[PDB]
């Protein structure tokens, strides 16, 4: 386990065998493709192979360094007020809980249907001075699941956190991070969905209808300051002891907007990866 | 050094295993 | 009514016509009038709930009077029921008023995913319940026509909440003195 | 050998050529299961008398046809037995065959791409956040697209096939259950296919869990008198069908 | 004890008073056995989502009410579910349990006598060999008589009581299955009853076996305000419902 | 246990067995609530259930994990001043323990008559820059059981603590916590009361004659510095080991003042989160 | 990792356990 | 968690015990 788990050979891939000449019947290469099912045809099936014993491990193809690796998801930004203060919808950020937020994460997943997982947030504020000095400039995030009193503006009441999550971070003592339980009604993460908020004719459709988790509301504890400042909290995120189920053909188009499919770009032709040829005959 | 979770939770732990 | 006590009774009736309905509330644990129920108030306190509940009605009517009343509870789907038939289609207790006096209407729990959402949700829509009438309010001789009948709710063994969160039906816009 | 009989109801459907069978994810579909359930009434299930051999409403294979699909809890909304159980029961849930077939001749040269796929969001045609409309992902026997016009006031899907409508490249559509319609071998195509959806039982008015989808590949190519018309027919099964969470009625849309 | 509760779908009845309970000729409902059959398909069998108490349309108990009767096969031509494979098979087969509901106060006087009856051939009201029209013994949910008014035009049956209808001294009647309901002491009548027909599973659209009467002996006697209005509630449940012949569908009339 | 307690599958609740039909005497859907019992129905009695096997807990429904979270129950603050430094009353804060002082977790508790524990107190000090330099903050919290000197004024002789509790925090080191027994010469901690302190027709009568726990005089040590300030130190408070006695209808009137239910708002009607429908017949 | 009460009085110590 | 006196002398360590 240790040794095969430390010096990472876990899922190791088979070895190319020898093989000798076949003038017969049973026709390996040949199969019907149109069965749906894919063939089964080796090395040593088409060539007279040799003998490698081979030593790769599959483990880091594994859904869960695959998936198992913190990115950026968001970028909390406050351009400080100290002119007002409080006032309404300032000073303090609130975000809607997600991804589909952004891409090259986004990404990875959609590359399976359904997914399930604990997660490993880190909170990575950075404090760019604008003043002479930037003090103390203490923070709280926390946590707004629905159906929850989000605050209005900077102090509410619900700063108080009496039975909610809220993570203090001051200048100097390191980034915060934490994790985690996997929060859904339903067995599994819906990383899509092919339903409705209901038969009007005006419903939701998306992934989305499920996934009402949260929010966050932020604040910058500290009170008013002299010299002003712009905090960004960048939100990464990993995911940890992960399932999926069903995969899918990856992303080619630039997406735009979230818990949506669309890709139909403004104006511009639909873009893709593909490259063209002059020729098939040359490559 | 290994499986000291030093947290309650389970949601709390390393990266799983692999079996 | 709701600023006092009556906000509590709910008189059953005349009814010139027949078949005719009482009221409706809808199951959905998070929404006035059930919020300030001592379930309510708390549920408000999670993000997420689930399983079976139970609602109880009391007749604090007469003993020589007599009733019979068909509460219905209408799973999430459609439209509360317009009418009796309609809503007699699902889930339904007759209660037959007697020498008994309090009937209990199971709410079955009945939605796609394990758990359903504390806060309003056109998805995790619970559904609705409602009560008619099945006979009438008979009373012979000198007794009132109306009398009421008092409900409640508390839970079933089915029953669990999670996530805990501050609540809801609470707005401190205070500050609180000395 | 290639035939094969299949039988589902009072219904049986038989096939002197094929390209074996597929099953969804290799599981067979079954009925639920008092552990991953939830619910807490006693689910009704119409055997034999449900769970059948409904095919739906044919098609012509074009050389200029560009694709057509149905979506499944949504293709039988009509279908005796079943799509009534489905508009009177909030939950539902069941498992499908589908016998796609297709003949014309050795002499003709076709191919069709025939898949199924789990969660099948669309995107719309037009840019924006504008999801497609209920209406329009809810056709029913009939299906959808053809190669066909259409308003563009509705929250419209993409027609847009390449791009699996989903904005993938049609062609690692390989990895949902598939198969194809070789006219030089094939004859039809079988999917089987269990209940694959993060609850025990969804809406089946809201939620359409399978999506199926049929793509001609290679073009039609007959040498014949185009009064030799080459359709495609659909045959579907719910099977293990369940249902519960009864009450009124829906209604129809 | 007189207490008794009911249950058979997602549906249960309760009644704090009562008069025992019947079986029809002593037997319980149950499903065909493989020896008295002939059909030879799998029948389907909807538990639960059919065989369940369908309460039907309520009615009024007046000084001049003369009695009303409601055919069975036919009271659920609606009744979602079973009433609709009623409507997609020819061979239809089930039992029944009546709860007739109809309380007032102990200071009311009345008496009802109830009574089902195997094949109940009515009478026309016209002199002739011309027999009731269907469509007139296929009232539905809403029943027949009241002491109502109707076109002597129509092949009508007779309206008439004290010869049953059928023309048989009614009090003889006392020989098919009965109760009644002495508000003086009940509250309901409960009817169960099994299957009776010379055949394994007739037609449910053209033949209705079991036929059901409500008759006012003695009437109605309060000395209260007249805005005190008596009703009378049926409420039905198939029962070991079970169907076959399966097909298009038939149409309602 | 571990598996139990770290999986979360301690308190669980019972499955849903099958049913059947009752076509019998014995009516559980009957009881007579006026006997103060409560019902006993489930769902398997009303209707014919299925067969669900359960799995949920109901962990995080316990006194531990709906009380065990911490919550602002007061703000201390401090404007400094540099004029006069010492004098009566002044750059140092003083504190009447308790709550009642503040909603949401007043709330919370209140929920029953008697509790009892053992609290995970935390000091989040925040340092609001008012000058173009903090310098070296240090501070001195400390508390003042009763009968004891309570600083007249910042430099006292009760800052010695030669038998007190003081903590110092000093800006960067983190946020100060600690811990505490239960306080109380009673057996519990009484969350109301139907007291008074006599017969004194102008005696005290509530939830105070019993809590003379305290209070807390506050200091920033550090002297006179240069550029000013005005720290902020937020008193969060948390409920570990606790158990409680005889539950109670929630509040839904907003107090006012602690140590007293009174709810009478100056003027206003008094409100109530109950909203008005139009009709009992339509929801 | 647990019952490591790394401090002498009681008082002082994780959320009690649940039983 | 105790008797772990991480520094050599006796002067070192923690409030004496009670007997
Ligand atoms: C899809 C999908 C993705 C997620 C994850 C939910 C967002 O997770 C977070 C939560 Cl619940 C809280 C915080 C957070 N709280 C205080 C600061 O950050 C951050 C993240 Cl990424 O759920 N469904
Ligand atoms: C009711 C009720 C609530 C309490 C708790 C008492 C207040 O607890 C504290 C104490 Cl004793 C000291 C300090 C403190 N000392 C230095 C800084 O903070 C903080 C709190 Cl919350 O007692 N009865």
């Amino acid at each position: 386990n240790y040794i095969d788990e430390v010096l990472n050979e876990v899922l190791v891939v088979p070895n190319i065998k020898e093989s000798h000449h076949t003038t017969s019947n049973s026709a390996p290469l040949l199969d019907a493709a149109e069965t749906g099912h894919t063939s089964n045809v080796q090395p040593e099936d088409a060539i007279e192979t040799r003998y490698v014993i081979t030593s790769q491990t599959r483990d880091e193809m594994s859904i869960e360094s695959f998936l198992g690796r913190s990115g950026c998801v968001h970028i909390s930004r406050i351009k400080v007020d100290y002119t007002d203060y409080n006032g309404q919808d300032i000073n303090f950020t609130k975000w809607k809980i997600t991804l589909q937020e952004m891409a090259q994460i986004r990404r990875k997943f959609e590359l399976f249907t359904y997914v399930r997982f604990d997660s490993e947030i880190t909170l990575v504020p950075c404090i760019a001075g604008r003043g002479d000095d930037i003090g103390h400039i203490v923070m709280q995030y926390m946590y707004v699941p629905p159906g929850a009193p989000i605050p209005s503006k900077r102090n509410d009441f619900s700063w108080q956190s009496g039975t909610n999550m809220s993570i203090f971070w001051q200048h100097g003592q390191p980034f915060p991070r934490f994790s985690i339980p996997f929060l859904s009604i339903a067995s599994a993460y819906y990383m899509f969905y092919d339903g409705y908020d209901g038969d009007n004719t005006s419903s939701k459709y998306g992934s989305v209808v499920t996934n009402d988790m949260g929010t966050i509301c932020s604040r910058i504890v500290t009170e008013k300051q002299k010299l002003s400042v712009v905090i960004t909290t960048h939100i990464y995120h990993k995911a940890k002891h992960t399932k999926a189920w069903c995969p899918r053909p990856p992303r080619a188009v630039p997406y735009t907007h979230s818990h949506v499919t669309n890709y139909m770009p403004e104006t511009g032709d639909v873009t893709t990866a593909i490259v063209r040829r002059n020729t098939i005959t040359t490559a | 050094y290994f499986n000291i979770n030093y947290f309650k939770d389970a949601a709390s732990s390393g990266a799983s295993r692999l079996d | 009514n709701v600023g006092n006590v009556s906000m509590y009774t709910v008189q059953l009736g005349n009814q010139t016509g027949m078949a005719q309905k009482v009221f409706s509330i809808k199951v959905d644990i998070t929404s006035t009038p059930l919020a300030t129920t001592l379930i309510g108030e708390i549920a408000s306190y999670y993000t997420h709930w689930t399983g079976s509940l139970r609602f109880s009605f009391m007749f604090c009517g007469t003993a020589n009077t007599t009733l019979k009343l068909l509460l219905a509870y209408t799973p999430p789907g459609i439209d509360e029921p317009t009418t009796r038939k309609d809503a007699m289609l699902g889930t339904h207790v007759v209660w037959d008023v007697g020498l008994q006096s309090t009937i209990s209407l199971v709410v079955p729990w009945v939605s796609a995913s394990h758990f359903r959402l504390t806060a309003d949700n056109k998805y995790s829509m619970a559904g609705y319940i409602t009560c008619w009438y099945q006979t009438n309010l008979v009373v012979p001789p000198s007794t009132p026509q109306t009398a009421d009948m008092l409900c409640f709710v508390s839970a079933c063994k089915d029953f669990c909440l999670r996530m805990a969160r501050d609540t809801d039906l609470h707005i401190q816009s205070g500050p609180i003195e000395q | 050998d290639r035939i094969m009989q299949i039988t589902r109801g009072d219904s049986t459907i038989s096939s002197d050529d094929v390209a074996n069978a597929v099953v969804g994810y290799g599981v067979w579909p079954h009925y639920l299961t008092p552990q991953d359930a939830t619910a807490i009434n006693k689910p009704t299930q119409p055997d034999t008398s449900s769970n059948r051999f409904y095919t739906l409403e044919s098609k012509h294979w074009n050389g200029s046809s560009k694709g057509w699909w149905w979506k499944l809890p949504d293709a039988l909304k009509d279908m005796g037995i079943f799509g009534e159980n489905m508009y009177y029961h909030f939950l539902g849930r069941s498992g499908y065959t589908v016998h796609v077939q297709c003949n014309a001749s050795k002499f003709h040269q076709g191919t069709l791409l025939v898949a199924m796929i789990p969660e099948h969001q669309l995107a719309s045609a037009k840019h924006g956040s504008v999801t497609a409309g209920y209406k329009l992902t809810h056709p029913g026997e009939a299906g959808r697209d053809v190669s066909q016009e259409r308003d563009a006031s509705l929250r419209q899907p993409s027609d847009d096939s390449w791009l699996n409508f989903d904005g993938t490249l049609l062609g690692n559509l390989l990895i949902f259950p598939h198969q194809f319609i070789n006219l030089r071998s094939n004859n039809s195509a079988t999917l089987i296919v269990p209940y694959v959806n993060a609850v025990p039982m969804d809406s089946m008015l809201r939620h359409n869990n399978w999506c199926l989808v049929i793509i001609p590949i290679s073009p039609l190519r007959s040498e014949t008198t185009s009064s030799n018309i080459v359709p495609i027919t659909v045959s579907i099964s719910p099977m293990c069908a369940e249902f519960s969470g009864a009450r009124a009625k829906n209604i129809k849309q």
